[PDB]
């Protein structure tokens, strides 16, 4: 699974 | 608008 979020100035992507 | 991060990161982790 991969998602991501809006964190900080940047786009964080988290693959579980 | 998060939503913008999370379909990047399919994007690139695609």
């Amino acid at each position: 699974e991969v998602t991501g979020h809006i964190e900080g100035p940047t786009v964080t992507v988290h693959c579980k | 608008d998060d939503k913008d991060c999370d379909e990047y990161c399919k994007k690139t982790k695609e």
